[PDB]
RNA sequence: GGUGAAAUGCGUAGAUAUAGGAAGGAACACCAGUGGCGAAGGCGACCACCUGGACUGAUACUGACACUGAGGUGCGAAAGCGUGGGGAGCAAACAGGAUUAGAUACCCUGGUAGUCCACGCCGUAAACGAUGUCGACUAGCCGUUGGGAUCCUUGAGAUCUUAGUGGCGCAGCUAACGCGAUAAGUCGACCGCCUGGGGAGUACGGCCGCAAGGUUAAAACUCAAAUGAAUUGACGGGGGCCCGCACAAGCGG
């Protein structure tokens, strides 16, 4: 939640994995989509 | 880690023909002999109702009718403190502590007779009025904190 | 008294659970907290308390009629969802449960991330 | 066209049942109007035109 | 009945608390995006006013007016520092309460400086892309932001073109990792800098500062090394799979 304060330095680390889970997710499947 | 165990228990005699008492002798010989044990083994089961009016089973068959828990409590964790599960289970299960739990809680009256020792309490499933059906409403007691311990954390 | 319906809400903390029966004006009429069922120290911040504490809050609520609730939630520890359950069962017909919980829009700074 | 804080049946589209702004990766929206989006909103809303929490 | 577990504020003063009101600061959820703008530091509500630079399209004009830059001079997160407002929330110091051989801490309950505003100072950061600025060139493919133009055109769109922002990758380079039109390639112009590890970004001097201190900046002496990147192993209070009476069924000191 908005339970403790996050330091804007450890909040300036985003994108888990979107342009991976989201962009290779059309390239690591296309083993056998061809 | 599959199970390769197989149940199969032999339920016939040449005396009782009974059901869950027939293949018994096991704890009733002793590691001894069976010679001396022979007039132990199958000499209650001709005591227990040589003091009442109805046959022996007819107080040996109510013995799963008080003296089986309805729940379990077998321990497991997840990341805080251990929970067990407790829920209806099978037969088998619940009603196995419904005889062995009555048989062997009789060397703490030991009356004349080792064979009137082992049909002590064999009488007593019926009423429950003893010690077999003391411990088998204690079990759902406990069991208030346990109440949601099955599917959340469990 | 008697009032028929009333506004019934849900404190739900991560350390206690706190269940208060008003009418819609508000008042407070019977309440009820899973430490106040005799819990103190450790143990249950969990839906099996609140499940505790939400039925008293329903069978003292149960001298001024009160048929019909409608739920508010406040709050996000466990017994949140096991207290409204916990509350059709002592012969509630709730019409639908409302979630309340505060929400800054920036606010003021939260507290230091425990380590 | 270029959409409005008046015009609500527009603006009633992006908004979600708790009021929110729906983001670009729900609506299939270009990054200029959706942020032309949010100031209408955010125009309608101050003006009274549309809550800002579900509540009222 | 917080949690690796309990201890402070409450009832002849009403206890977390109402469907209520008022005050006051401070931060602007959603939008929010390998998104955007800015020389960097930075900048997130909305509206108005004052203002800077970019991008972009054609056309007209000036005609090398350019590039870089020792000195210098501006602007520079935070925290600190005067001087005066302010003071919700949070909170160095500090008080207790725990936890532990101790605990001077990590956890709890508080809480003044500070954080906020005005003017002035400091002038530093892992101030980082650990990568100076400018210019020209060198395979492609996949996103995205601001434009523009072409495309049968409905755009649900497509293509090329620019200026940004990303993900792969050919050549090439690299000690390797890796970089690869946002070069660490290929070259050019200029500047800053480095010369084994400690001593040490330290003494002494000078300059600056109100201070804290900054900046410029060594030697004696000491050691044969420090160091980078990758490799095999061992190890981890790293992670994921797997096994065995390892975990509890009807044993017994």
């Amino acid at each position: 939640s908005r339970e403790f304060y996050e330091k804007p330095t450890a909040e300036r680390r985003r994108k888990a994995a979107a342009a991976v889970k989201r962009h290779a997710k059309k390239v690591q499947r296309e083993q056998r989509r061809r | 880690r599959r199970r390769v165990a197989a149940k199969r228990e032999v339920l016939a005699d040449p005396k009782y023909g009974s059901q869950i008492l027939a293949k018994f002798m096991n704890h009733v010989m002793e590691s001894g002999k069976k010679a001396v044990a022979e007039r132990i083994v199958y000499g209650a089961l001709d005591k227990v109702k040589e003091r009442g009016k109805a046959d022996p089973l007819e107080t040996f068959e109510k013995a799963l009718d008080a003296i089986a828990p309805l729940v379990e409590v077998k321990s497991r964790r997840v990341g805080g403190a251990t929970y067990q599960v407790p829920v209806e289970v099978r037969p088998s299960r619940r009603n196995a502590l419904a005889m062995r739990w009555l048989v062997d809680f009789a060397r703490k009256r030991g009356e004349k007779s080792m064979a009137l020792r082992l049909a002590g309490e064999l009488l007593d499933a019926a009423e429950g009025k003893g010690a077999a059906v003391k411990k088998r409403e204690d079990v759902h007691r406990m069991a208030e904190a346990n109440k949601a311990f099955s599917h959340y954390r469990f | 008294k008697t009032v028929v319906d009333g506004i019934a809400h849900i404190h739900a903390s991560f350390n206690n659970t706190i269940v208060t029966i008003t009418d819609r004006q508000g008042n407070a009429l019977s309440w009820a907290t899973s430490g106040g069922s005799g819990f103190r120290g450790s143990r249950k911040s969990t839906p099996f308390a609140a499940q505790v504490a939400a039925e008293r809050a329903g069978q003292a609520a149960l001298e001024y009629g009160l048929k019909n609730l409608d739920v508010n939630v406040k709050g996000p520890g466990p017994g949140r969802e096991s207290a409204v359950r916990a509350l059709n069962a002592c012969g509630y017909k709730i019409a639908s449960i409302t979630d309340v919980t505060p929400i800054p829009h920036n606010g003021c700074r939260p507290p230091k991330k425990r380590r | 066209k270029e959409i409005d804080y008046k015009d609500l049946n527009t603006l009633k589209a992006y908004v979600s049942e708790t009021g929110k702004i729906v983001p670009s990766r729900i609506t299939g929206t270009k990054a200029k109007y959706q942020r032309q989006l949010a100031t209408a909103i955010k125009r309608a809303r101050y003006l009274a035109l549309l809550p800002y929490t579900d509540s009222h």
